[PDB]
């Protein structure tokens, strides 16, 4: 095989608020392992030892290629916890490039509410940069590896698709899919132009955002709110997370707009699910939501534009298969903004690490209807966004 | 004494991938 685009397209799997995965093998011979794509973190981890909620795990003495650092790791996220053993081994990804990489992997020996019951995935690719990797910067992340050991081109670009993924009839009902394309940009997974905004600091895939509309109404807050204390792009993260002014504002703006002020307060907080009729989820009555990110050129931004098929998101075996039932999945946060799989699901989204750069486009899997699509317009002219950044005070 | 919308229990089903430092 050529390790050709077209065969990375479709290479991800997942169900509704489980993360998304790649297939990969790991050791000699390979042991294969599906793996949780994520942009917010810089860590490979897998299972290696029994879980309750692990169909599988890597087993380092069944590896001839295996190579213990004896070292120990642990490794917080924002939700979920695991602590392991260093070592390195080769690793391959079957409908990813075609070459093989030695790269540090964390070989998880406990972990608290980091697996999920029946998730199909039992280990964690981290795409950041080594300045968030532990115990420290100096364990060099897996792309960093694949870049340095292969002539693969230092970028990769990810396609989410959320429940615009094709699938048989008799699949279940909560299954996601998308791809990952590693190396390069894959022409059908878009329409319309790509729009890029800088990387600020290479850490995490930080960006910065310039300005908030909710059904096209200024959220009017001062921009620095926006990005206190980071605003980042996570496809290891399910929602839309913003800090808590943010969050207010917002959800204050949304009910506005769609006069769902008796709605009760545990569905804005995501402890309620709201459930119609199958068919008769009244989409327009929800306004869209717009970050205005900063541009590649001087005071120059462009905005991308999510529907509330993209925010209100389906929950399966709640509720009679005559109800569609929805999770509000904006949500607060105290480190930051995070642009999860609410955001990401609407576009195509390219990592160019080579650039220093994010690009956006329409994704053509997004789920929408006949009247509104998810959208990336520019450019905007806007003043003092580099005043729009945190900086420690 | 039913209808739509009505609202149940529920919630969290979501991932939220590292701590900074």
């Amino acid at each position: 095989r050529r390790g050709s685009f077209v065969e990375m397209v479709d290479n991800l799997r997942g169900k509704s608020g489980q993360g998304y995965y790649v297939e990969m093998t790991v050791g000699s011979p390979p042991q294969t392992l599906n793996i949780l794509v994520d942009t917010g973190s810089s860590n490979f981890a897998v299972g290696a030892a029994p879980h309750p909620f692990l169909h599988r795990y890597y087993q380092r003495q069944l590896s001839s290629t295996y190579r213990d650092l004896r070292k120990g790791v642990y490794v917080p996220y924002t939700q979920g916890k695991w602590e392991g053993e260093l070592g390195t081994d080769l690793v391959s990804i079957p409908h990813g490039p075609n070459v093989t990489v030695r790269a540090n992997i964390a070989a998880i020996t406990e972990s608290d509410k980091f697996f999920i019951n029946g998730s199909n995935w039992e280990g964690i690719l981290g795409l950041a940069y080594a300045e968030i990797a532990r115990p420290d910067d100096s364990l060099e992340p897996f792309f960093d590896s694949l870049v340095k050991q292969t002539h693969v081109p230092n970028l990769f670009s990810l396609q989410l698709c959320g429940a615009g993924f094709p699938l048989n009839q008799s699949e279940v009902l909560a299954s996601v899919g998308g791809s990952m394309i590693i190396g390069g940009i894959d022409h059908s997974l878009y329409t319309g132009s790509l729009w890029y905004t800088p990387i600020r600091r290479e850490w995490y895939y930080e960006v910065i955002i310039v300005r908030v509309e909710i059904n096209g109404q200024d959220l009017k807050m001062d921009c620095k709110e926006y990005n206190y204390d980071k605003s980042i792009v996570d496809s290891g993260t399910t929602n839309l997370r913003l800090p808590k002014k943010v969050f207010e504002a917002a959800v204050k703006s949304i009910k506005a707009a769609s006069s769902t002020e008796k709605f009760p307060d545990g569905f804005w907080l995501g402890e309620q699910l709201v459930c119609w009729q199958a068919g008769t989820t009244p989409w327009n009555i929800f306004p869209v939501i717009s970050l205005y990110l900063m541009g590649e050129v001087t005071n120059q931004s462009f905005r991308i534009t999510i529907l509330p098929q993209q925010y209100l998101r389906p929950v399966e075996d709640v509720a009679t298969s005559q109800d569609d039932c929805y999770k509000f999945a904006i949500s607060q946060s105290s480190t930051g903004t995070v642009m999860g799989a609410v955001i990401m699901e609407g576009f195509y989204v390219v990592f160019d690490r080579a650039r220093k750069r994010i690009g956006f486009a329409v994704s053509a899997c997004h789920v929408h209807d006949e009247f509104r699509t998810a959208a990336v317009e520019g450019p905007f002219v806007t003043l003092d966004m580099e005043d729009c950044g945190y900086n420690i005070p | 004494g039913g209808g739509y919308p009505y609202f149940i229990p529920x919630g969290x089903g979501e991932v939220n991938x590292v701590a900074e430092x």
